[PDB]
């Protein structure tokens, strides 16, 4: 029953602030130290903050300092991080942990045990772009799409805002040899993946096949339909 | 600021293999190393503390050792579930920093990409700009490269590249590169080709088309 | 427990520095703003100083650095100077303790602390038994006998030796520890009254195991006299004793050997007249004893001559015999013939009445020891008195001869080596002051043992001899224990400067101390609670019920 949940993670601009809680249960919060850590979308963790009991020990990673504020509420078990002035930098996955320490009364010593228990972690995403459907173009198999007795096909899912999307090919009857790849962020601001499938060369012409774009941020379903080009 | 090398960024492996993760210290952080693993999308989890002491519910092929500056994760026989990215930590001084972190990539032989290309869609075009997309299929190693080439010209800094996690059943990667401009910049250039530089190829595999809608 | 009681004192001193600094003014200048840093109250202070208050009052050793103080540096910037992970930083060198957090590991912890209760239970069941020994032997109706008295201050010595390790636990249960990691970290700072109680304990428990030696060498001199015959010899030697040359007495004569003259007339070259010829030849116990045995047979030539004295004779046993013959040897066939009414009662077996008649008469006056000795081997008719004769040296043997080697040992660790609690591995007096006199005390014990054997045969193949006799019963749990403790402490002490704590040595440790632990009570079952003669007394104490 030792757990932390996280939550205020949202899509936020340039500029603006948001609050993010983490909300322990199952343990007595007084007696623990606790942190932030982030980890940006490609990249590793990164530590961002602490904060123990008293609170005057307080720290910050320099790229957040004076930006950046944890606090807790020992009635409430949480503890919470008032990011301001965010800036896309700040675009990452926050997770909280604790850390346990011991003092020696006999010494004035301090020991540190590290950051045993973890969140959840809960996503924070600053951009200036506001939520937009995917328009969905066709990949279209053609004799530069053939290798051997072997075609490749796909969609597009292009320009859309925020993640995610999920891809489905004949609405859930092909799963073989389908390749969504990761979402790759434009200089736009806009997100664009593509979800490819290879099939049999003989098979054109006979199946149909036709992708099923998803995207609940904006209330948006597409299915296209793939059709092989000629000349 | 002590800074956490972790060596290797990537290393391969296969099910049974001894694994050694390691990681330097630029300065004495004593025994105060933890050692984590973070599974795709989920919270990472700590298994060594204090440098080697065990944590509770981790299999015993996880070990730690190590003092002062030179710190050592090592899995005796790596099964499939620890083919995923590790970090040290270090907790000896604000701020607290991490290692680059390693992916732990499932081994095999070596497996050119089957290379496909694929002309811009009417219906995007009619919008205003041409996205085309060029797939290196089931291939490994990882470690591929896409030249796009227009009208027999290099092509940088107008194309963008994405790649799957490791397959699952047979091991292998795919990537596309989509290769972005303007309908008006496309409609300039006859000859749209995309070079694939990979090490089981003798020879690049060329895949190109000349706005021939075919 | 321990930590307990300064978790609160130290909290006091918080809540102490959170009230005295809230009523201070605001400063009008940049401070280093006033805190508790969890070990002291800091007030504001200037930036570019180190501050600096007194050693906090909780700390357990408050006294011994009250005058000291501590420092702390508040730095350029405004804010104090922390340490590596942000938290409070200060110099309290001088406050520190005069001691070490000793670092001991989760599983070696826990397995110490469970071969502690093996050997606290064992002493304190040895204490129970030996204390009820002591209950059943001096509150009851053996009040006054003299073979218990030995047993008594045996059980008397383990008991000292068992009540010194306890109070040494409990002022080591005193140390203050704490878990620190997986690690337990025990400090070895003991307070000056801790430190003074389990010193003295180490003395009492130094001078109980050499009185343990010393008590069981007594228990074993015990046998070897009690069980050599026993004879007129010794009888007439513990009355009057041993010589080689010649010296005066009452009457001025040559007295020589045991109460034989030499001579009529006070000259020396003509005693030598029958010094030459009871030997035939050109002073020891191979040559001087034909002396004694030529007059016991003259003592028992002359009262068989005597009428008065001849059938008193003939109607005594053995051992009252020998008592009349000493008479005899004392004051003569005439002397003795005169106690005509006490000589009437032991002729006719009446022996409490002659024992007062001849405390009355003005040979218990002139000599009040010896006749006390006679009268009671009349009284009794066992060879008792002369047993008992020898019980005040056996005190100073079993006592005082500890005394003599430890006590000035607790002087020599006093003035050049001074530990809290002496336990100590040095091996300069632990060999020399302590081990010596157990080991002389075991050196004698065998050449005893081995005379007790000799001394037993030549019992068993006499008429002296029964099986369900207590003199043999006795040298069942004597000559058991001599064997168990002389080898148990030798191979102790030749291997015990052979691992360097350890994991086989600490193995080692508590195979052995853990009997050592029962060892008092074994003592208290064997000697005590085995044996016959306190069996039936308990048979006719209980059922009387
Ligand atoms: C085989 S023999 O018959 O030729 C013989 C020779 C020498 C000694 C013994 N016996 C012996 O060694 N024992 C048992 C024992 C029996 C009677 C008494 C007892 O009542 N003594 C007493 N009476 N009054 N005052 N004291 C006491 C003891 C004995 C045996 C073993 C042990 C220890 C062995 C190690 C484990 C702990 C016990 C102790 C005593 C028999
Ligand atoms: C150091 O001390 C000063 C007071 O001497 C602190 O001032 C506080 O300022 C905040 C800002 O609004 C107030 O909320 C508090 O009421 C003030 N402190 C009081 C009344 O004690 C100053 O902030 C302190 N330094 C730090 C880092 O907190
Ligand atoms: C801190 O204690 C010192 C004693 O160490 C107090 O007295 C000063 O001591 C230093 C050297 O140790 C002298 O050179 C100064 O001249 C002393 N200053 C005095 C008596 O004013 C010092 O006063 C203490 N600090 C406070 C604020 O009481
Ligand atoms: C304590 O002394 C140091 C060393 O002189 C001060 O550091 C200087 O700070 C001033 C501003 O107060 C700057 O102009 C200098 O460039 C600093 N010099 C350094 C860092 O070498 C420090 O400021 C002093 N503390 C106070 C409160 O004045
Ligand atoms: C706190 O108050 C007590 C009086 O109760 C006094 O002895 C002490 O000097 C004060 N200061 C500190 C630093 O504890």
């Amino acid at each position: 029953q030792v757990q932390l949940v996280e939550s205020g993670g949202g899509v936020v601009q340039p500029g603006r602030s948001l609050r993010l809680s983490c909300a322990a249960s199952g343990f007595t919060f007084s007696s623990y130290g606790m942190h932030w850590v982030r980890q940006a979308p490609g990249k590793g963790l990164e530590w961002v903050a602490v904060m123990y009991y008293d609170g005057s020990n307080k720290d910050y990673v320099d790229s957040v300092k004076g930006r950046f504020t944890i606090s807790r509420d020992n009635s409430k078990n949480t503890l919470y991080l008032q990011m301001n002035r965010l800036r896309a930098e700040d675009t990452a996955v926050y997770y909280c942990a604790r850390e346990k320490d011991h003092y020696d009364i006999l010494t004035g010593y301090n020991y540190y045990y590290g950051l045993d228990v973890w969140g959840q972690g809960t996503t924070v995403t600053v951009s200036s772009a506001s939520t937009k459907g995917p328009s969905v173009f066709p990949l279209a198999p053609s004799s530069k799409s053939t290798s051997g007795g072997t075609a490749a096909l796909g969609c597009l899912v292009k320009d859309y805002f925020p993640e995610p999307v999920t891809v489905s090919w004949n609405s859930g009857a092909l799963t073989s040899g389908v390749h969504t790849f990761p979402a790759v962020l434009q200089s736009s601001g806009l997100y664009s993946l593509s979800s490819v499938v290879t099939v049999p060369s003989s098979s054109l012409g006979t199946q149909t096949y036709i992708c099923n774009v998803n995207h609940k941020p904006s209330n948006t379903k597409v299915d296209k339909k793939v059709e092989p080009k000629s000349c | 600021d002590i800074q956490m090398t972790q060596s290797p960024s990537s290393l391969s492996a296969s099910v049974g293999d001894r694994v050694t993760i390691t990681c330097r210290a630029s300065q004495g952080i004593r025994n105060d190393l933890g050692w984590y693993q973070q599974k795709p999308g989920k919270a990472p989890k700590r298994l060594i503390y204090a440098a080697s002491s065990l944590e509770s519910g981790v299999p015993s092929r996880f070990s730690g050792s190590g003092s002062g500056t030179e710190f050592t994760l090592t899995i005796s026989s790596v099964q499939p579930e620890d083919f995923v990215t590790y970090y040290c930590l270090q907790h000896n001084s604000n701020p607290l920093t991490f290692g680059g972190g390693t992916k732990v990539e499932i081994k095999r032989t070596v497996a050119a990409p089957s290379v496909f290309i694929f002309p811009p869609s009417d219906e995007q075009l009619k919008s205003g700009t041409a996205s085309v997309v060029c797939l290196l299929n089931n291939f490994y190693p990882r470690e591929a490269k896409v030249q796009w080439k227009v009208d027999n010209a290099l092509q940088s800094g107008n194309s963008q590249e994405s790649v799957t996690e490791q397959d699952s059943k047979d091991s292998t990667y795919s990537l596309s590169s989509t290769l972005t401009l303007s309908k008006a910049d496309y409609e300039k250039h006859k000859v749209y080709a995309c070079e694939v530089t990979h090490q089981g190829l003798s020879s690049p595999v060329t895949k190109s088309f000349n706005r021939g809608e075919c | 427990q321990v930590m307990d009681f300064l978790f609160e004192k130290w909290k006091l001193y918080g809540d102490q520095c959170h009230h005295n600094l809230s009523l201070l003014p605001p400063p009008t200048e940049l401070v280093c703003n006033r805190t508790f840093d969890k070990y002291s109250c800091w007030p504001d202070t200037p930036a570019n100083t180190t501050a600096n208050i007194s050693c906090p009052w909780y700390l357990p050793w408050h006294h011994k650095v009250q005058h000291r103080f501590v420092f702390k540096r508040c730095g350029p910037d405004g804010q104090w100077v922390r340490g590596p992970r942000g938290q409070p930083w200060r110099d309290a060198s001088q406050c520190q303790m005069d001691g070490e957090e000793i670092e001991v590991q989760k599983e070696v912890a826990k397995m110490y602390s469970s071969f502690q209760v093996m050997y606290t239970v064992g002493y304190s069941l040895s204490l129970g038994a030996l204390l009820l020994a002591l209950a059943i032997l001096g509150g009851l109706s053996k009040l006054h006998c003299t073979r218990n008295a030995i047993h008594a201050n045996l059980f008397a010595s383990f008991v000292l030796k068992a009540s010194s390790v306890l109070v040494i636990d409990g002022l080591l249960r005193t140390r203050y520890s704490q878990k620190i990691g997986d690690d337990l970290s025990v400090s070895t700072w003991l307070s000056d009254g801790a430190v003074a109680g389990c010193r003295v304990a180490a003395v009492f428990m130094q001078y109980g195991i050499v009185a343990n030696y010393c008590w069981l060498l007594v228990e074993g001199l015990y046998l070897h006299n009690l069980l050599g015959l026993a004879n007129i010899f010794e009888m007439l030697r513990i009355d009057e004793g041993l010589r080689l040359k010649i010296y005066k007495d009452t009457e001025g004569y040559y007295t020589i050997g045991i109460g034989h003259l030499l001579t009529k007339s006070p000259s020396l070259n003509a005693a030598k007249s029958e010094l030459d010829k009871a030997i035939g030849r050109n002073i020891t116990k191979d040559e001087a004893e034909k002396l004694f045995n030529q007059d016991v047979d003259a003592a028992v030539r002359g009262i068989l001559r005597n009428a008065k004295l001849k059938p008193v004779y003939d109607s005594l046993d053995a051992v009252r015999r020998a008592a009349l013959i000493n008479m005899v040897f004392q004051m003569g066939e005439t002397g003795v013939a005169g106690f005509t009414n006490s000589l009437r009662m032991l002729q006719q077996k009446r022996w409490d009445e002659a024992a007062v008649n001849l405390a009355k008469s003005r040979w218990y006056n002139q000599t009040p020891n010896r006749a006390k000795r006679v009268i009671t081997t009349f009284r009794t008719g066992t060879w008792d008195a002369y047993e008992r004769s020898f019980f005040s040296l056996y005190l100073g043997i079993g006592w005082g001869a500890p005394m003599l080697f430890v006590v000035p040992w607790a002087v020599v660790k006093c003035l050049f080596e001074n530990v809290q609690c002496w336990t100590s591995n040095d091996n300069m007096g632990f060999w020399w002051i302590l081990r010596f006199p157990v080991f002389l005390a075991i050196l004698i014990n065998f050449f005893i043992f081995v005379r007790i054997v000799q001394l037993l045969v030549a019992k068993l193949r006499a008429r002296q001899m029964h099986h369900t006799d207590y003199k043999f019963r006795l040298a069942k749990s004597t000559l058991t224990l001599i064997p168990l403790l002389g080898v148990h402490e030798v191979v102790f002490a030749f291997v015990t400067d052979e691992h360097a704590q350890g994991t086989l040595r600490s193995a080692k440790l508590f195979f052995d101390l853990f009997l050592s632990s029962f060892q008092g009570l074994l003592v208290a079952v064997l000697y005590c609670f085995l044996n016959k003669e306190v069996q039936s007394e308990l048979r006719r104490r209980w059922h009387r019920w």
